[PDB]
């Protein structure tokens, strides 16, 4: 809702986007990193050196990159303690991000704990916690069997969208078009005439 | 001004009295009636009892140029209380096919005289849609948070009809068709069961091609949108559940009942034809006795 | 004849066999006779253990596969549909 007047300098402009960057980096309940990258105030503004390693931080959590996310924290979390004295929150926020898009992009609402151990890259142990976190920010919904080592999925929190999560919502919608139309032509044919 | 709605309730005069004025106004081909809406509101359910016309010019060069005559409005107002003082200015009708941009620029001027935000209903002439032919719209101003700025824009709210009973039996009565996309017998509900799942492939459909609009002819990302179609899977069924399971387990129990009452009817049926042979046997006799 | 009868048999009484259990039932003197059978009846020993669930399998699908199919597997949608007309005759 910001005024085309201009009364915001270049400095307001940049020191509000490292804030958001900040926000997000330490946040628990924001997965609107994409949506500081589809705003110009962010995305154009990596001209300075902070904002070189800055954007690449809010770039390493859309692609669920770990490797790349430690070793630019590993240098910044020293210089400035405000990563510091919040260090838990941030690394433990690129797990959650990586465990939301892997149920997105299935058609079938679980996971293993092995298979989220591999992908966000913690031991079994840890695994389970995580599941635990996520539930209880109120990310997700379902059940637990520890017994079959299943955490299965019921509802996902909507996110920030981009154009290949568009193709993957699309195909879905294609094989239910296709599915409808063949069992009203087959439910058709029977029972012509007993349509009055 | 209410910023609170939820549904719009449409009289069935509405529609009908729209239709009318739009042929003795003799519009056609991009001029389109306009008049006003009128109705209870400061109501979640916009309850829209009455519909009149008002003198109203539509440019077909530019419909950003239009004319509206404010001075009737208030004149046409003190009438409406001597037929009932109920009824006040709810938003303005359209007749056109479909919202036009120029729509929310009209929209400004009826917020003068309204208690709550104006209401676009486009009451179709060529009678479309596979419910209601109507569409409802009510403009809203608010901030987008997808990096675009502040618009007003109308949102879509369902339709629906309150109806009273009186002129309900009218319908009825000036109606002469049995009704087939309306409940009855098992074939007229089979009807419907039918009509049902074709009036989803339809709907289905524009979704595809809309998500096919958006990355190769650039529709804008419209995450409010996305965001309901992301709950349609989460809500959408897996198979292997023991939810779905005992679907099967409740199939069969209402298909027995339907075994049983299809061998009840047999039974009854079987009476008949034991009857109409003591017909037929007592009426030997008559015959050979004549 | 006969040592084709007892080895459809064998699919509905076991799923695991040694190559001696094998060699009884299918009236054979030979161990090389055991295994030149299984090749050719389509029997997957491996490790000298057989697995007829997977031959099972096979003659099931084989009696899909023919063209009858929609009324063989038999709709749910269709019994429904079946039970509607006869009333509506």
């Amino acid at each position: 809702t910001l005024e085309p007047s201009t009364s915001i300098t270049l400095a307001e402009r940049q020191q509000l986007a490292y804030d958001l960057s900040i926000s997000a980096l330490l946040g628990d309940k924001i997965y609107n990193f994409g949506e500081l990258l589809h705003h110009p105030i962010m995305e154009t503004i990596v001209n300075d050196s902070n904002y070189d390693w800055l954007f690449q931080l809010l770039n390493a959590l859309t692609v669920g990159d770990f490797d790349k996310f430690d070793s630019l924290i590993k240098v910044q979390i020293s210089k400035i303690p405000i990563l510091a004295q919040h260090e838990s929150f941030l690394r433990q926020k690129i797990c959650l991000m990586t465990l939301i898009e892997t149920v997105f992009v299935k058609n079938i609402r679980m996971l293993s704990f092995e298979d989220i151990s591999k992908a966000t890259h913690l031991p079994k142990d840890n695994v389970e916690h995580l599941v635990m976190r996520a539930i209880s920010l109120g990310l997700l919904k379902g059940s637990i069997d520890q017994v079959n080592e299943l955490v299965t999925i019921s509802w996902v929190q909507p996110r920030i969208i981009s154009g290949d999560q568009i193709t993957k919502m699309k195909d879905r919608l294609v094989e239910w078009n296709d599915q409808v139309e063949k069992l009203g032509k087959k439910m058709e044919a029977r029972g012509q005439s007993i349509w009055v | 001004m209410s910023l609170q709605h939820e549904k719009v309730t449409i009289a069935p005069l509405v529609l009908l009295s729209a239709l009318d004025h739009y042929e003795r106004t003799q519009t056609k081909e991009n001029k389109r009636c306009v008049g006003v809406i009128l109705g209870d509101a400061n109501s979640s359910t916009i309850r829209v009892t009455n519909s009149f016309a008002l003198p109203f010019e539509e440019d077909e060069k530019n419909s950003d140029v239009w004319f509206l005559d404010h001075n009737y409005i208030e004149n046409m107002n003190e009438m409406c209380k001597k037929i009932n003082a109920k009824e006040k200015l709810i938003g303005w009708y359209h007749s056109g096919p479909k919202l036009r941009a120029s729509d929310l620029k009209i929209n400004e001027l009826f917020k003068k005289y309204t208690q709550n935000n104006p209401l676009l209903l486009i009451v179709d002439v060529k009678q479309q849609g596979v419910g209601l032919p109507t569409d409802a719209y009510v403009a809203i101003e608010q901030v987008k948070d997808d990096g675009t700025s502040t618009e007003k824009t109308f949102l879509h709210l369902p339709c629906t009809i309150e109806a009273e009973e009186a002129e309900e039996i009218g319908v009825e009565h000036l109606l002469r068709d049995v009704r087939d996309q309306a409940a009855g017998g098992l074939s007229i509900r089979l009807t419907n069961q039918l009509k049902s799942l074709k009036g989803l492939q339809s709907k289905l459909k524009d979704v595809v091609e809309y998500l096919d609009k958006v990355i190769n002819k650039e529709l804008p990302i419209n995450h409010t949108i996305l965001g309901k179609l992301q709950d349609v899977f989460n809500l959408l069924p897996n198979l292997g559940t023991p939810d779905d399971d005992e679907i099967d387990v409740e199939n069969h129990d209402r298909i027995n009942i339907s075994n049983n009452l299809q061998k009840a009817l047999t039974v009854k049926t079987n009476d008949e034809l034991m009857v109409i042979y003591i017909s037929n046997l007592v009426r030997s006799i008559i015959a050979f006795d004549d | 004849a006969i040592r084709d009868e007892i080895a459809k048999n064998t699919e509905l009484s076991y799923d695991f066999l040694p190559l001696s259990n094998i060699k009884a039932l299918l009236f054979f003197n030979n161990e090389k006779e055991t295994e030149k059978f299984a090749l050719e009846r389509n029997w997957p020993i491996v490790n000298s253990k057989v697995y007829f669930n997977n031959q099972s399998k096979e003659k099931a699908d084989y009696e899909d596969e023919m063209m009858h199919e929609e009324d063989q597997k038999t709709n749910i949608i269709e019994k429904a549909m079946d039970y509607a007309i006869s009333i509506e005759n």
